């Protein structure tokens, strides 16, 4: 076993009663002094290793030649002059093991992470020195983590795409069922995680052209999507990883959720795509009164208004669809549907959740449209428009395809350097660049609405961290204060960087003028109530930084009247799996599982400790799974209240709590506003 | 979550002697050397007699001591296999190669071997052992059936396997490599079996299930040696079947949950070449807060 | 003289339920009256439960007992096909006809069930009983076992015959024939080792053993009339199945060796009316014409 | 149990030790006297039926409207006039059931066979009332059948396709395989069976943009198509249907041959996809000396040569594949491949076998391409160029994707008529016009296919009837002088035909002038060998006819070259599933299976004669399985050297013989210059 194993399996072994949590830094310095020094690729200079680097099909040499090389050294120099020390074995591990650039054969580390950061800012700033500075100072500081597409694929010659994920409206015909497949493949192979919303897509019993009784349904398509994702698996690296979304009020919801049950046939079952299930307020609505439910068929709905299920509101046409006697239903109880709904989640954590009237009723491009699914990672909640792939030698009518960058925010190193607005502004402008340089050639409604919304996803990390190394408990009053506030300064710098940013390039997203932003009622929360911290622990927290008022809300909220935004999404909170190890930092803003965690890597096992795990703290590193479910409601709400798009809201739970626990939980979480609900994980 | 999945897996597999002619190998046979045939009668031998074991006792014994009727069925279908099948199939092979007074003096030698017998009576020990209603005792019991179907055959797999991969033999080595496909899922299904009971036991209790496996496993490996030496040293082999043996070990104890006891190999290209939460209704009033 | 042609005639007759689509049954099972279905249900579910003791227990046990590794293989492949295939088939057919809570209700039935918890008891009781090396209780076992093969199936297999015969429910019906078929052939087979136990005996010991069976067909008899009556009144038939089963009485009891003990009876005519390739490798001479 | 059934079922009961046929016919009485004339759609006139008809949406107003309804009605009573009666039970049970027009409720027939044939027959004349009352002489005759869907969809407008054959090539390309699908979707939406070449993909652990054991072979792809196909199933009435096509130096043909196994897993074995070898003589010359042979990775050849593997000569390009250290290959006992492919026929039938080399030395377009791939039903053997379906807005490449025209002659009808020239030009004919009227708009190389080519498949069956009521033994050598003379006239007046319709047309197909049409070598045989029946029988059966001797065919040849020929494929044996029963004929040129055969349908039990079976000719109809396949071998290569496209032809062998046996036959075949080998089905 390696030294740096062995100095990390001691923590484990407590001395005087206690976790020896400094052993995992000696564990660090072992796998530098005796792995990584000596694993890595040095060159004479800095020349040689570009050179190498470039001509080996290592790096793109567009990046780099907008930039003379004492400009790139420059960068360099600013990279390293930090000093950067990874606190954790495993943060530098994940880094060399995920991240880290390596030779064709895998031998040997030709990028370390000062070298990563500086390629990954000479990408952002686009020829900019002082940008890429700026970029580089933000990076390592680890103040902003750029996506691990993004991260580990700027600047490289044999990268995939930047973009994390990918969500797809399927119209209900073949041409476009096979497009969807065709594109689904093809961002799979980029190494996207791709969403299809299936609920255009008419039920099973419905008619092609006047033949009855003769469509497959969602589970069809739901097969081959998921054929298509085992197919276009990364090259075999990483397992291709799909969603389907279907609204609940679907006459499909049960077979789609049988698709999921460990009981289901193989000709049902469906094990590479992940589903999600779409709730209007109203299927909500009909369970708490006990009212008998009713699932519709698409295509009859299409027929009788032109337009599809999914493509207007449920709450308003859900009893004209009932009396109507031109549009075929099947009777359902809601609640049994909801108890199905949280069965299934606790026997495989499926399916995903998308409380779809609370997403639409914050939504700023309602007029665009309403979002109508999520992506695989239930976080992206953006306006959609369907696409009508049309026959061979007919031009097809491009729709929009939703498809955004990631980058979170390190909470505690953001906090830590009293630095949010210029956090926020830089990192709006590297996701806007990412979102500038990605230019996908197979999917159409995919390229047209990243050149046409402009979405991205900023989101945030170490939230947990951040409290428990500060004292404070994550379901605890003031850390919901803390998340308020700073989630409100989030939004606040996001939006002006937005504004900024469509003022001086002269131009907004498109169809800017019709949302809330436009006509100001985005900012209505924001020009009326106080987003300041109510505890004096959290003011002082907040020391050192400007928190915006109601007049600086007014103020922005007047300069986006007169300039517009950029940016049609600009938050959404990733899940943040395995970047976060990188920046020594909790997943997302969802809480920790465990304290420490084992974790095996070849035939040998290591523990990572929670970063500033000890024993002043221990007890505020409270564990996700003995927290109380609602308070985490809570907090995901307060945060949610200042995230345009969706947050990754995975339910910790027991395993002695029931089914009815989880639909408590669901119920809650619909109730106090959240838009989306990730996974149902049982400890 | 696993029985309805192997029954399938085992049922589609299934195979008669018949089906293979055998009378083209004595084309190849008759250009051995002595040692060679030497050699194939003695691994032979050493596969019949064990895998009789495992058909008069093995399958049966776990078979009765498990519940569940869809387990007891397919443990039934894999003793079928052993005695209905293999032991017909390597009889086939016998009668085919040798005449009836040579095949009597190789089953004569082979059952007085001393390595032979080691292992067998090792193995044959534990089924003896198993005790109603002591699922520790069924554990120890399974845990020997996996070493015997995925480690103990396969320092004699070897020789039919590296014929095959040469061209050699070719009638005899499909049937071995038949065999050797019901012996793989054999030992995955009982490994199955095992972890289950593991799984139901404390953690003093695994641990020391644990070292029971492996004190087991390096008692059956180093008599695996010497029984590799005994067998292989004559024909120039003993070194790549002692890596077969290691990777196949370590298969096993895979099949049992277990971490792999030996090093990562590279194996004789010749050799390869042959190869649910309580539901509880909603009350209303949950929809309210 | 007789095992080894018991054994290729086993192995020929290896089937699987998959081997036959059962959806064609679907608009002749609506037809029938609730009562119909009702009895039909129970009886598959009656003859579920003989051949999962049968495959679980029956075969093994006087596999283990029976001498000669031959002799076991066809024992051993018996009880997989009771409860690997016989068992397994019914399911199939449940799951084709009828809903899962009616397939849930006619299991929980079979628990519940008097003469079915009868017989189940003195069969197995009888199996159970068995003593190493102890011949006289392997034969009362033996004859326990013929009982269930040649008589105690066929309060049971009246009814799919009965359809089978009128045209209906021919696919299930079939799935049956192919399981009469092996029960038939097993029933002789255990009938001859039970022969060979019995002819060891002095005259005195003979005629108790007569005395055993003779006492027990009745026992089982008496159960049968009233669980014959309890699954056949609702569709009236009782007499006529009644009839059938002492036919077949009589069949086990010549399998076992003796005297018909019950005379002759005209059966309906409808159930009268219900009843890999080799490989060769290529020669030089077969590529040239 | 209705009359008719117990009439049919009566056949069985024998009566002075003969089976009552005559009994048959009384059948057919009862089934019109009972079912038929009751359950038919009657009108007070014909106007009145064909306003019905084409009101609902039954039938099409275009090809009606090229007509009076005097000529209409003139063709209807021309039909009338034969008073056609069905000689057999089955027969007409069979077209009542599959191709007479039903009512939407499918509880009341609207066409007869009379009011079939002519709406067929207005359909084929395209405004020509001779050309149709010749048509409706023709299939009233029942001289000619076109094939299940032309005389199913022909003049209805709720119908497929009129051509169910299809031949994709797919390019070893994420968009190709994509597009690929997409197509056998489309096609299979049409009614059409699909076959696809994957000789041209990459094998299983190739490089995909220079990364190492990425691709998933062929296998992955098949699972593709394979959902494809369960998918797109007719509107869910008839089971998917497709054909997979690989070269046997493919790496991946092992693993293309597991998924037939039937011990292999469910990721691996394909159900509703056909599988088929196409064979090159190659691999047989190394089987036959028993030396090692090598089956080669496609990516590499292309990547050496620029070339894929099936589109060369394997025979001279096989040494140069095996000395070349940049192709990579793997080595394998070409024997056991055989004996693999002996022993999976065995247990399923599959695979289909093409001998390429057989195809090809016959080849009349070579100069396009050679034939690499077989169909469905492995006759149609055509030229097939790839297409490069590139990404989104960007120009596809589109090549040539096969679709040819089934029909079929019944020989006994023609030749008791002594009408060979008529029949078979004005099947041309016919099969020219569908042809014409195909038009698909989703698979965009098999309509520039279907444009260029003008490729038909000109059919015959009956062939073992006819013989059979002949008093001629099926294997005896007056069959198979039978068969020469016959199909050599039907090669004849193909030709002619085809040059008659250039001539008139004034166009060729596309790169005719390459073709050996133009050079005169594809008479060659024909210039030098007499086929007239060298036994007195056979010419006395061919009396009252015409028989082209070698200076018509050098007449025919002089004429081809002055005009050129129409088509650039005529002639292609199909199996006639159905289409024979309503003929009253035996299926294909295959001799009969069984004499009389026994089917259930619904609960009843029926029986069906082979045709004109008597106890005079009992005996003559010999069963297939009890005939030397030798023999049928002999006879299938007789018919097949005046057939330019393949014939469908079935092995039908005892379970008594073992796969040497099979390789046997399988050898044999391609020594006699069979082309395919369609099915071995074991009795
Ligand atoms: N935790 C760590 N994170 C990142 N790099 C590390 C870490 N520990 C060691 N290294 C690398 O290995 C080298 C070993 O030097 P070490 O940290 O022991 O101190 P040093 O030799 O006094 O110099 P310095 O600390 O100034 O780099 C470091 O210079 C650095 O490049
Ligand atoms: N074998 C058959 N094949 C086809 N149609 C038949 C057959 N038998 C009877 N029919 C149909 O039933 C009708 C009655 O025929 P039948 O044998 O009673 O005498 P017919 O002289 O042909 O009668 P019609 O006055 O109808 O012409 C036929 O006209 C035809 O439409
Ligand atoms: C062709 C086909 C379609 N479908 C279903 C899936 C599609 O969502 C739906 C629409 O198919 P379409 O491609 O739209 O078929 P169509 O346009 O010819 O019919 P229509 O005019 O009614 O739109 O039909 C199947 O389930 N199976 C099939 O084989
Ligand atoms: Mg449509
Ligand atoms: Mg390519
Ligand atoms: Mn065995
Ligand atoms: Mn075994
Ligand atoms: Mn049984
Ligand atoms: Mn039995």
């Amino acid at each position: 076993v390696p030294k740096w194993i062995q100095l990390n399996n001691e923590i484990m072994i407590q001395k005087d009663g206690k976790f020896q949590f400094d052993k995992d830094k000696e564990a660090v310095h072992s796998y530098f002094v005796d792995y990584i020094n000596q694993n890595t690729v040095f060159f004479h200079n800095l020349k040689e290793k570009l050179d190498y680097l470039v001509e080996n099909q290592y790096y793109e040499e567009e990046f780099l030649s907008l930039y003379s090389f004492e400009d790139i050294k420059e960068v360099f120099k600013t990279a390293y002059a930090k000093k950067f020390r990874f606190p954790s074995f495993m943060s530098a591990f994940k880094f060399y093991n995920d991240y880290a650039l390596k030779t064709n054969d895998k031998k040997k580390i030709l990028e370390r992470y000062e070298d990563r950061i500086s390629i990954v800012a000479l990408f952002f700033a686009n020829g900019d020195t002082e940008k890429a500075k700026e970029y580089v100072n933000l990076m390592i500081n680890q103040e902003y983590q750029p996506s691990t597409p993004t991260f580990l694929n700027a600047g490289r010659k044999r990268r995939g795409e930047l973009v994390s994920c990918f969500l797809l409206e399927v119209n209900d015909s073949l041409n476009d069922i096979s497009r969807a497949i065709d594109i689904s493949m093809q961002l799979s192979k980029l190494g996207g995680g791709v969403s299809l919303n299936l609920s255009k897509l008419r039920a099973k019993g419905e008619a092609i052209k006047d033949v009855e009784n003769a469509t497959k349904g969602v589970v069809g398509v739901m097969k081959l999507l998921d054929n298509a994702f085992r197919y276009a698996d990364q090259m075999g690296q990483r397992q291709g990883s799909g969603a389907a979304y279907l609204n609940i009020f679907h006459r499909d919801i049960n077979d789609f959720l049988d698709t999921k049950k460990i009981s289901a046939d193989e000709d049902v079952r469906v094990k590479t795509l992940s589903i999600g299930v779409v709730i209007p307020d109203k299927f909500v609505e009909l369970a708490r009164e006990d009212k008998a439910a009713y699932v519709f068929y698409p295509h009859t709905i299409y027929k009788e208004y032109g337009q599809h299920m999914d493509e207007m509101d449920m709450n308003e046409m859900y009893d004209k669809f009932v009396d109507n006697p031109r549009v075929k239903k099947e009777k359902i109880n809601p609640r049994k549907l909801l108890e199905k709904l949280a069965m299934l989640r606790s026997e495989s954590g499926y399916p995903y959740i998308m409380f779809q009237d609370n997403v639409n009723k914050v939504h700023a491009n309602n007029h665009i449209s309403k979002v109508k699914f999520s992506n695989l990672c239930s976080e992206v909640l953006q306006a959609s428009q369907v696409s009508s792939y049309t026959d061979y030698d007919e031009e097809d009518e491009i729709g929009l395809d939703i498809s955004c960058n990631l980058g979170s925010l390190n909470i505690l190193n953001v906090m830590e350097h009293k630095s949010i607005e210029k956090t926020v502004k830089l990192a709006t402008d590297s996701l806007t660049h990412v979102s500038e340089t990605t230019d996908i050639r197979n999917a159409p409604a995919v390229r047209r609405a990243n050149k046409a919304m402009k979405s991205i996803g900023l989101g945030a990390m170490n939230l947990h961290g951040y409290l428990a190394q500060n004292g404070i408990a994550y379901e605890s009053p003031e850390a919901r204060d803390f998340a308020n506030t700073f989630f409100m300064m989030v939004n606040f710098y996001s939006i002006q960087r937005s504004a900024e940013i469509a003022k001086e390039k002269g131009e907004t997203f498109d169809q800017y003028e019709g949302s809330t932003y436009a006509t100001g009622e985005y900012f209505d929360k924001y020009v009326s109530t106080d987003f300041s911290p109510k505890y004096e622990k959290i003011a002082n927290l907040f020391e050192g930084m400007h928190i915006p008022t109601t007049e600086d809300w007014k103020k922005l909220k007047a300069f986006v009247a007169e300039h517009g935004m950029y940016h049609s999404y600009r938050l959404c909170i990733a899940p943040t799996g395995s970047i976060s190890y990188v920046q020594s930092s909790t997943a997302s803003v969802m809480p920790i599982m465990e304290r420490i965690e084992e974790r095996t890597y070849g035939n040998s096992k290591t523990y990572y400790p929670m970063p500033g795990l000890a024993s002043n703290n221990w007890f505020f590193y409270k564990e996700a799974y003995d927290m109380d479910m609602f308070k985490v409601v809570d907090m995901i709400a307060t945060i949610q209240q200042h995230i345009d798009q969706g947050i990754s809201f995975t339910l910790f739970l027991k395993d002695t709590m029931t089914t009815r626990d989880l639909n408590r939980i669901d119920l809650y979480a619909h109730h106090r506003g959240i838009k989306t609900i990730y996974y149902a994980r049982t400890k | 979550d696993f029985t309805q999945m192997f029954y399938n897996q085992n049922v589609k597999q299934f195979w008669l002697p018949e089906e293979i002619a055998l009378n083209g190998d004595l084309l190849t046979w008759k250009y051995l050397g002595k040692n060679e045939q030497d050699t194939y009668m003695k691994v032979l031998a050493g596969l019949t007699l064990l895998d009789t074991e495992q058909g008069n006792t093995g399958m049966p014994i776990v078979a009765e001591h498990v519940d569940g009727h869809q387990r007891k069925a397919v443990l039934n279908f894999m003793a079928m296999m052993e005695n209905a099948v293999h032991a017909k199939s390597y009889s086939n092979i016998f009668m085919t190669l040798a005449p009836t007074e040579t095949i009597n003096e190789v089953f004569e030698w082979v059952k007085q071997n001393k390595y032979l017998q080691k292992k067998a009576q090792m193995i044959v020990g534990l089924y003896k052992a198993i005790q109603k209603d002591d699922e520790i005792s069924l554990f120890k019991a399974m845990v020997a059936s996996v070493y015997l179907e995925s480690f103990l055959f396969y320092s004699g797999f070897y020789y039919p396997l590296y014929f095959y991969g040469q061209g050699k033999l070719m009638q005899s080595g499909e049937i071995i490599n038949l065999i050797l496909r019901d012996e793989a899922i054999h030992g995955v299904y009982v490994g199955l079996l095992a972890q289950e009971i593991y799984n139901k036991q404390t953690e003093e209790k695994k641990a020391e299930l644990r070292e029971f496996a492996i004190d087991l496993l390096n008692q059956l490996y180093e008599n695996e040696l010497e029984y590799t030496e005994d067998l292989y040293d004559q024909v120039g082999l003993s070194h790549d079947v002692k890596k077969f043996i290691r990777y196949n070990a370590n298969k096993a104890l895979m099949n049992l949950g277990f971490d792999p006891y030996f090093e990562e190999e590279d194996i004789n290209p010749i050799v390869l070449n042959g190869l649910k939460a309580t539901v509880e209704p909603l009350k209303d009033d949950d929809f309210y807060f």
